[PDB]
């Protein structure tokens, strides 16, 4: 019975490392969103025909 | 003399409307530039457009 309530000890422990991922995938979307808009800045300022104002 | 000042009036004319074609400060029409070139892919690769003086 000791091994139980050792089992009862690790079970937390796997909880507070899916939380831990769990916030580390939404900063992670976060970051993706912000990526897609970075490249679709990039895009538009590797235009040559471009004013110098715009760039 | 008549017909020489005429001429000379019309090609001053030609200059003043070459030069004032511009959209945004950019022109194909009074070669300020050789080329421009436009975005055609996600990627980056252009649309080339040649520069025509008139």
């Amino acid at each position: 019975s000791a091994t139980a309530a050792s089992m009862n000890a690790v079970k937390d422990s796997l909880q507070r490392g899916q939380s831990t991922i769990d916030v580390a995938l939404a900063a992670g979307d976060t970051i993706t969103d912000l990526l897609g808009k970075m490249k679709e800045k990039a895009l538009a300022a590797s235009d040559t025909s471009l004013n110098t104002a715009s760039f | 003399n008549a017909l020489k000042s005429d001429f000379d009036s019309l090609r001053d004319q030609i200059e003043k409307a070459a030069t004032n074609a511009k959209f945004n400060g950019v022109s194909i029409a009074d070669g300020s530039t050789t080329k421009l070139t436009f975005l055609a892919n996600s990627d980056g690769s252009g649309f080339t457009v040649n520069a025509k003086t008139i």
